[PDB]
RNA sequence: UUGGCACCUCGAUGUCGGCUCAUCGCAUCCUGGGGCUGUAGUCGGUCCCAAGGGUUGGGCUGUUCGCCCAUUAAAGCGGUACGCGAGCUGGGUUCAGAACGUCGUGAGACAGUUCGGUCCCUAUCCGUCGUGGGCGUAGGAAAUUUGAGAGGAGCUGUCCUUAGUACGAGAGGACCGGGAUGGACAUACCUCUGGUGUACCAGUUGUCGUGCCAACGGCAUAGCUGGGUAGCUAUGUGUGGACGGGAUAAGUGCUGAAAGCAUCUAAGCAUGAAGCCCCCCUCAAGAUGAGAUUUCCCAACUUCGGUUAUAAGAUCCCUCAAAGAUGAUGAGGUUAAUAGGUUCGAGGUGGAAGCAUGGUGACAUGUGGAGCUGACGAAUACUAAUCGAUCGAAGACUUAAU
């Protein structure tokens, strides 16, 4: 559950470190997201140099949500924050090196440069 | 808040046509005495 | 085609093919016979009725229910058969079978049927507006006297009145509700049950009636 | 016995070649992936969190810290989909759910043996 | 169970007191609803007795009070002791019941229903 | 809308915006069906039919209004005492205080700014939501039903194929069809993920007490803390609405005269919208028009004026919950498992007391997956549902078939 107004870190060099998301898009009335949705979002913390800037309004997609995701066995997967990617609109990443583990869902995002990117899908 | 009109002697007498009260139990002391509730203990005036 | 009757047990789950996991809701349909076949020539419209679960039979003092009285006694011996708590009505059925007197097998479905499912629903008392209807509350700090109540209930004086159906308090409660499309998953034959993927309205030992989907 | 047609019914689905284990316990669990076009085999590692249900509805959880980020991980207990799963290490705790780990960082959260 | 009118600690200390004191006398008079509610609570603490270690004598001093019994030819014993001596004797054989509920009329002040409980 | 008139209301019609809850119109924002186009295609413009459903979250302002940030298929215009204060706020403004500017000789004022400033009422009638008693329905009862009528539901995107085809200089790029998956909404349910869980288990602080140790109890928000059954639950798990038939709207037509031509019309025959009626779900014979099928039961006195006892069947009374404000509903009443207890289990907690051993001691290990256990499951008449009482029919006349 990622509403609007809840602050995310950053999982890549892009050089931003925190954001917090404006909308979840979609359709009309959504509320929420989780692993696999993309939202928009402003630039809180940024590191000195680095391609975005603070207060830039980007596109990023939700890697590995507090509260995950159940599976179609009845199996689970939880992590201990909030992280977020940075895109570049064409499910193409910014950045180059993502930190951190990535949840296994975003395989059928067409998200495939993100997974082969990273360190263990689990 | 307040009753608009007065209420007539007819519309206070037909709303307490349900305001009565019923007749109890009323078993017997077979062995020796008067009338028990139902499913009582005859103590007094009664040995059942 | 295909009714039978049956009551709730509990619910579970099953690994299916390939390791899938589906919920699970347990029926018990045992002793069904058929009771009565109704006719247009007689009744107006072609139907059976249905007897679920057999009960004691007549007795001199009987005080409550499970034992039947004389009138139940002659309707369930024109069909040789003992006297049943549940009776109901199938009319999708094709009366063209079913000889009066049948017992309706459980295993009159076969895994992979579509199937709609009819009882009553649990049922809460006398409910508030915003549990019984989905009404929003008010807010519950800056100086509010305004949290759980309906909001106005019509205009000024163009209509002095209040419309019906206006969704105030009263008994929640349950009334017949039936679900469609569900699935039988598995059928057991020694212990008379059906499985149906999915979950059906009713408290526990209630009155399902299953039988299979108009669409 | 919870009801006598429950377990009559759920009986033929819940396997028996399973170890034993209480939580505290370290495992490896053999999970086994369906991919494109293969069934290729994972081990996850961890420390057992909690048990929990009974019968065919068991639970149990396993936590393991990946690159510096927590992760949890809860499975049926008789699911066709972990092959294997062995026990790596006896613990020693005193708790029946082992949530305080969940707010401990570095080598503070570690557990004896036996 | 039943909440009786009272708060949970009251609950509590209302039903001990009263469970001693159908110990003490074997039959007592009080209402209906609290008569139902002790009725399962004297009888697991008979079930205490009948075993008779020590390990239920450390148990059944958790509810029961402390009062003196002056018994007859001027000797004196406690309320546990009595539970473990006398009606220990009594039930030895039976397995369950010890105890009956008999209804009466409504009090005078209220409109309560009287009951005797006693102790068989 | 700003106004004109001054007809009700001065022995009070008592308040701008916002909240909650809605309902109607259509001069239609989206979706649907068509015509014309200066419409190649993709996009658009304009007009016609159409009101079934749907019609967003924030920043600045008391604000209506308005500007902006991001989204959306879309972010429509109006009525209902500028809908709704005996349903809520009270920021604004016609109250008493105070201050600035301006005017005034002055007391004071502006309609110009600023800070602060008390929102009453136990619902009689109509009305609405839910639930019961009485009588009736040409004998009396139990059970299953028909359905005159009424209510509800009615939304929509993205992707993949057709096909990089048609079209086009190229750039770009389809209709018509066929699949998959989502958003919002509505209903049911607790196997799962989680919440709560004040008569469940465990640790722990202070003080008083059970004569002392050891083990326990009371008070301190349930003393605090960590977990947690049943049940009640959503943020969780299932399912629903893009179907089909008939008649139509704008419109397109066939044949065809009046008017030797032509003409969709005058007579005749077709087609055509998510809108109309059916189809789906629910209530429904107090539908005084009171319906239908199956089964059960049938009296004498008699001044039949009514009395008496009664059948089938119900109720009083008692034990209860899957139900419940009460009442009703349902499970049961000894030829009995309804509740309690007892025994055995499930699940929860997490290794009791006592004893022994090791250690200076705090403590640890073993006996032993121990002991305790509310609501859940099965068995068992040990306790209690005793004995009894009440109500309850006796098939009207006319006519025609028989
Ligand atoms: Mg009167
Ligand atoms: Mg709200
Ligand atoms: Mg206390
Ligand atoms: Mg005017
Ligand atoms: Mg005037
Ligand atoms: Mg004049
Ligand atoms: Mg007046
Ligand atoms: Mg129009
Ligand atoms: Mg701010
Ligand atoms: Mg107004
Ligand atoms: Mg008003
Ligand atoms: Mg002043
Ligand atoms: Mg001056
Ligand atoms: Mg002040
Ligand atoms: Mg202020
Ligand atoms: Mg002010
Ligand atoms: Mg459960
Ligand atoms: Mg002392
Ligand atoms: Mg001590
Ligand atoms: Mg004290
Ligand atoms: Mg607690
Ligand atoms: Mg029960």
């Amino acid at each position: 559950m990622i509403q609007q107004e809840t602050r995310l870190k950053v999982a890549d060099n892009s050089g931003a470190r925190e954001v917090l998301t404006i909308k979840v898009l979609g359709g009309s009335g959504r509320k929420t997201a989780n692993i696999g949705d993309v939202i928009v979002c402003t630039v809180k913390n940024a590191t000195p140099g680095g391609v975005v800037k603070k207060g830039d309004v980007v596109k990023a997609v939700i890697v590995r949500t507090k509260s995950g995701v159940r599976r179609n066995d009845g199996s689970y997967i939880k992590f201990d924050e909030n992280a977020c990617v940075i895109i570049r609109d064409d499910k193409g990443p910014r950045g180059t090196r993502i930190f951190g583990p990535v949840a296994r869902e975003l395989r059928e995002g067409n998200f495939m440069k993100i997974v082969s990117l990273a360190p263990e899908v689990l | 808040a307040v009753p608009k009109r007065r209420t007539s002697k007819t519309r206070k007498n037909k709303r307490r046509t349900h305001f009565k009260i019923s007749v109890p139990g009323m078993t017997e002391c077979p062995n020796c005495g008067e009338y028990k509730l139902s499913h009582r203990v005859c103590k007094n005036c009664g040995s059942y | 085609t295909k009714g039978i009757l049956g009551r709730k047990i509990g619910m579970t789950q099953v690994f299916g093919e390939n390791g899938e996991l589906i919920p699970v809701t347990v029926v018990e349909a045992k002793e069904n016979v058929v009771l009565q076949k109704k006719t247009v020539e007689v009744d107006g419209y072609n139907a059976i009725q249905v007897g679920f679960e057999d009960k004691k039979a007549y007795k001199k003092d009987a005080k409550s229910n499970k034992y039947a009285n004389k009138p139940a006694e002659g309707h369930a011996k024109k069909a040789d058969a003992a006297p049943k708590r549940f009776i109901r009505e199938f009319r999708n059925v094709d009366v063209d079978a079913y000889e009066v007197g049948q017992e309706v097998s459980v295993d009159t479905f076969v895994a992979g049927d579509v199937i709609d499912v009819t009882g009553v629903s649990k049922g809460k008392g006398f409910q508030g507006a915003i549990k019984r209807h989905g009404q929003s509350r008010g807010p519950m700090s800056h100086g509010s006297h305004f949290h759980r109540a309906p909001g106005s209930v019509g205009m000024a004086s163009d209509a002095s009145r209040v419309f019906k159906g206006q969704k105030m308090p009263g008994r929640m409660g349950g009334n017949t509700v039936t679900v469609q499309n569900l699935e039988v998953v598995q059928v057991d034959t020694e212990n008379k049950v059906i499985l149906v993927k999915g979950n059906v309205p009713g408290p526990k030992k209630g009155l399902v009636e299953i039988r299979t989907s108009i669409k | 016995t919870n009801h006598k047609l429950i377990e009559a019914v759920t009986k033929s689905q819940l396997r028996t070649d399973l170890p034993s284990f209480r939580p505290g316990d370290t495992l490896r669990v053999h999970v086994r992936i369906i991919e494109g076009t293969r069934e290729r085999i994972q081990v996850f590692e961890g420390v057992v969190i909690k048990r929990r249900g009974g019968g065919v509805s068991e639970t149990f959880t396993v936590r393991k810290i990946s690159s510096g980020v927590g992760v949890e991980r809860t499975f049926p207990l008789h699911t066709p989909k972990i092959e294997k799963i062995e026990v790596k290490r006896r613990g020693k705790v005193r708790r029946a759910k082992l949530y305080y780990l969940r707010s401990l960082r570095g080598k503070a959260a570690r557990i004896q043996e036996i | 169970y039943r909440k009786l009118g009272r708060t949970s600690d009251q609950r509590k200390a209302m039903l001990r007191d009263l469970a001693t004191s159908l110990i003490i006398s074997e039959r007592i008079e009080t209402t209906e609803a609290r008569a139902k509610e002790v009725r399962s609570v004297v009888e697991k603490l008979i079930t205490l007795g009948k075993k008779g270690d020590l390990a239920s004598r450390r148990n059944a001093a958790k509810t029961l009070r402390n009062v003196e019994i002056l018994n007859e030819d001027e000797t004196t014993q406690t309320a546990l002791q009595k539970l473990f001596g006398e009606i220990a004797e009594r039930y030895t054989e039976r397995q369950g019941g010890y105890t009956r509920i008999l209804k009466q009329g409504p009090r005078r002040g209220d409109g309560a229903e009287s009951v005797i409980i006693e102790l068989v």
